[PDB]
């Protein structure tokens, strides 16, 4: 039951100075996998041909 | 046996979570508007 | 290419989006729109019924539209059985659906494949505001300079979709001796089809059909085919001008309807859902 | 500091009618005139609780739902053309039907995004 | 952005969850209420007009982040019979018109 | 096995209501089961139709949540609270409101009527409990000494007509004429946030996460223990065949015996389609005037309608 401090990408209130990855500690957006289909092999190989 | 984006069916359907027997109910806008009353003055 | 900003200018009933480009990149663009507009009039690449041309107001545009009707070859008469359609329409999501690659395919086709490629690369930039990027990967960016170009070439594209390259090159005429606006080389080449004048502006279509009442018949069996009506319900779902009088406005019966119904079926069929639809 | 939160309330029993009606002023508000000075009463026909306590309401409330599951049981040239009938089977996709509980993929919100930019 | 803390009760984690869609419900039912007023001309003031904007261009890039991220999963939507018929039809159109395709603008472009 | 306890059917969901655009804080039925309110956070009072499941009317007014709505029974009044501050009369005959009531210094978190005197009673978070003349629309008495936000509030017409538990994890039992404190009930760890009202044995319920307790009501004597129902709940209502329900903030929902104190059924209900799952919630459930719906308003946008199952016993421990 332990809450972690809330590092904001927005207010530093008392003007602090933190850490890089401490600060781009957002897992959300590295966790987003940019992750393709298949079905553009089909499309641009038809144009080619 | 492409779904487009203006289909793109998420969150499956009220018969489909609750079942056959729970009737669902979905009211937008209502019926007797706010001039039709409520409990009615004796007349 | 670095990120381009967008706001939006509210008009009070709808929003329009306002692109930021850098100036370096947007000189560029600039001077590519200036050649690929001068280039494609001088090799005559758009036909006349691309619409927002140089020597036309649109008030000239529409009077030449009522006048090109009322020229056509017994456009009034109802004799023998006979009808006059028009379809006013659009494009919907003519902008917000152009796919990039094929969009490179196409400008391969018109350009050169380094101008090509410029005009492909542009449009893949990250969009920006205040905290949000994304990447347009699908659709096309409105506020590049050169993307009215892209515009009237798609929609040329689809025109060539709608109504086909028979049709089409009727009505452009041929290349040594092209014709202009609403009209033909022959009156029996207006005749040949039901689709008699065609324009597009920007991305909303104007067709104007005349039908023998046994292709009116014909095509709205194919419509009552397909879709069925049993309890007369065409009449009930069928928007009129309320802004003229009663007696001004389209009457309601039941081959007119089934017949307008069956016309947008018609021209509707002619474009699939993942180019545009109407 | 000056921006900050509250982290607990104001109490209330220390202004204007608390206590001794603070101390019994002779200040009040346009909202504070007599208005309303007379309860209206159920009438014998609208829901009197003489006439409530001796109704079974389950007959009556069986009755109703009957009646309601029966209502809604009683109410229910160039043929050479590249592309060809492309909507076969679709029979309006019943859209309109589905409640979603997300504001972004509503259908309310869809037609609202639809209709108000270009 | 995608929010998600590392370490985090999940307890604590799905009450913020269900508390900022409650407050998301808010304020996109609030853009809804003051766009259909600043459309039918109803008395609005100068603040809730910007306020408003403000909400509708950032609810749009929430629809179209979504969009972008549902082509790049979904594939092409063109289905490629379809793309093939319309390059096809082009350039069978573009033969029949005799065009001449536009060259690179020259070193020595006189215009 | 001290007690053998009373056989009750098992409840099940027929009907789930759809049309608030906000979580629906508050429900209660009219005197004659023709139709019941809703109260939700979309800023709306909803008249539903209660044999339909139709929505009958939608009453705008309120500038934040709507939190508690009670129909009078005397009078032909809507009264109803809001986080507002704003505490309602709505005049049924012309679907308007008369009378507000001001004083609150806060957000109003519930509001009950006294069954025979003609006054309400409400909660607030200002720690306090006011007392209000509904003909005059002023403050007869501030029910002052609880030391947090105030969550819920019953009447009687016998002794102790007021009894509230709030967030300070105590209950005071009150008297109505003089204004001040008779019992201080502080048996409870985490916050009450709601107490009930037996209909016959005179006694009542509280509730609050860590279990429920049944009580008697001259000074409050201890006598039994719920447990097993570990979650935030939010209400508890009382059958006069002595079904006891309890809803809590993760959608789960027990059903128990008043006299016994045991759990014959538990119901975890699922959530609308669109909806998420951490959003599985009751804020209010209620008893209709036959005793044999229950309407639960939910977390979810949702009002879900219950009745028992007609089937015999497959039950008994």
């Amino acid at each position: 039951w332990k809450i972690p401090p809330c590092i904001s990408n927005w207010k530093n209130a008392k003007g602090y100075t933190i850490p890089l990855d401490k600060r781009l500690a957002a897992d959300g957006r590295g966790l987003q996998t940019v992750h393709i289909n298949e079905n553009f092999a089909k499309l641009a190989e038809a144009l080619y041909i | 046996e492409v779904v487009l984006h203006e289909d793109k069916k998420y969150y499956p359907t009220a018969e489909e979570v609750y079942g056959p027997e729970v009737e669902t109910i979905v009211q937008e806008e209502d019926t007797q508007p706010l001039t039709e009353p409520i409990i009615k003055p004796v007349k | 290419f670095k990120e381009v900003g967008i706001e939006f200018m509210d008009l009070y009933s709808h929003l329009v989006p306002v692109y930021d480009v850098e100036p370096l990149e947007k000189i560029t663009d600039a001077y590519l729109d200036q050649y690929l507009w001068y280039e494609a009039d001088k090799r005559r690449l758009f036909p006349p019924w691309i619409k927002p041309a140089d020597t036309e107001p649109p008030p000239l545009l529409v009077y030449k539209w009522c006048q090109g009707i009322n020229n056509l070859q017994d456009v009034w008469e109802t004799s023998e059985g006979e009808c006059n359609v028009m379809l006013e329409s659009r494009f919907e999501k003519m902008y917000e659906k152009i796919d990039l690659t094929l969009l490179n395919r196409l400008l391969r086709l018109i350009v050169d494949h380094n101008i090509a490629d410029y005009m492909t690369a542009k449009n893949n930039v990250v969009i920006n505001y205040k905290d949000m990027n994304h990447t347009n990967s699908y659709g096309i960016i409105r506020g590049l300079q050169f993307a009215s170009f892209i515009v009237q070439y798609y929609g040329l594209v689809m025109d060539l979709l709608v109504l086909g390259l028979h049709r089409a090159s009727e009505m452009a005429g041929p290349p040594q001796m092209p014709n202009d606006f609403l009209s033909f080389q022959d009156i029996a080449t207006e005749a040949a089809h039901p689709i008699r004048l065609f324009c597009r502006y920007i991305d909303r279509i104007h067709i104007f059909f005349r039908f023998t009442a046994d292709e009116a018949r014909d095509l709205i069996q194919r419509y009552l085919t397909e879709h069925p009506d049993p309890n007369n319900e065409n009449i009930v779902g069928y928007n009129n001008k309320k802004c003229w009088p009663r007696d001004a406005r389209m009457r309601l019966m039941k081959h007119d309807v089934n017949l307008g119904r069956a016309v947008f079926w018609d021209i509707k069929n002619r474009l699939p859902r993942s180019v545009t639809t109407v | 500091t000056a921006a900050r939160p509250t982290f607990e309330p104001a109490r209330g029993g220390r202004g204007k009618g608390e206590g001794d009606l603070s101390q019994l002023s002779k200040q009040y508000s346009s909202r504070d005139l007599p208005s309303h000075t007379k309860i209206k009463y159920r009438q014998t026909t609208q829901d009197a609780p003489e006439e409530v306590r001796n109704r079974d309401f389950r007959r009556e409330l069986e009755e109703r739902e009957r009646a309601a599951a029966r209502e809604k049981n009683r109410d229910r040239w160039d043929d050479d053309v590249v592309f060809k009938n492309c909507a076969k089977g679709v029979d309006d996709q019943k859209k309109d039907k589905r409640f979603v509980n997300d504001t972004l993929r509503s259908e309310f919100h869809k037609k609202f995004m639809e209709k108000y930019i270009k | 952005i995608p929010w998600k803390v590392p370490g985090l009760p999940t307890p604590i984690e799905n009450m913020i969850l269900r508390y900022v869609k409650a407050k998301a419900d808010w304020w996109t039912n609030t853009a809804h209420y003051n766009r259909e007023r600043i459309r039918r001309g109803a008395t609005v003031d100068k603040t809730v007009c910007k306020k408003n904007l403000g909400r509708l261009t950032r609810l749009y890039l929430k629809a179209e982040q979504e969009r972008q991220h549902n082509y790049l999963k979904d594939g092409p939507y063109i289905t490629a019979e379809e793309a093939v018929a319309v390059y096809t039809t082009t350039v069978h159109w573009l033969e029949s018109r005799r065009f001449s395709p536009i060259p690179f603008p020259p070193l020595s472009y006189k215009h | 096995t001290m007690p053998k306890p009373q056989w009750h059917p098992p409840w099940k969901l027929y009907r789930v209501i759809s049309g608030h655009l906000g979580w629906v804080r508050c429900i209660a039925v009219e005197p004659g089961n023709q139709w019941f309110v809703t109260g939700s956070a979309d800023r709306t009072i909803k008249i539903w139709d209660l044999a339909s499941g139709k929505l009958k009317l939608s009453l705008t007014g309120h500038i934040s949540t709507v939190r508690g709505v009670i129909v009078s029974t005397r009078s032909p009044y809507l009264f109803s609270c809001g986080e507002d501050k704003q505490v309602k009369c709505w005049d049924l005959e012309y679907n308007k409101v008369i009378r507000h009531y001001h004083g609150h210094l806060s957000a109003v978190y519930g509001l009950d009527l006294h069954p025979t005197i003609d006054v309400l009673v409400t909660c607030s978070r200002d720690s306090t409990a006011r007392i209000w003349d509904v003909r005059t629309k002023a403050s007869v008495h501030t029910l002052s000494g609880h030391t947090n936000a105030v969550a819920t509030v019953r009447c009687q017409a016998a002794e102790p007509q007021i009894i509230t538990g709030s967030h300070d994890t105590t209950i005071r039992l009150w008297d109505l004429v003089a204004g001040k404190t008779r019992v201080t009930l502080t048996n409870h760890k985490k916050s009450v946030r709601a107490v009930v009202l037996h209909p016959r044995h005179y006694t009542f319920a509280s509730g609050s996460p860590d279990n429920i307790k049944q009580w008697k009501f001259p000074d409050g004597s201890f006598i039994q223990n719920l447990s097993g129902h570990n979650a935030i709940i939010n209400t508890l209502t009382v059958n006069s065949d002595g079904v006891l329900v309890s809803g809590a903030d993760n959608g789960t929902m027990h059903l128990w015996d008043w006299r016994t104190g045991y759990n014959f059924q538990r119901v975890h209900a699922a959530v609308q389609p669109g909806s998420l799952d951490s959003e599985s919630g009751i804020f209010a459930c209620a008893f209709d005037q036959s005793e044999s719906r229950l309407l639960t308003a939910e977390a979810d946008k949702t009002i879900k309608v219950y009745r028992e199952d007609d089937t015999a016993t497959e039950e008994t421990h």
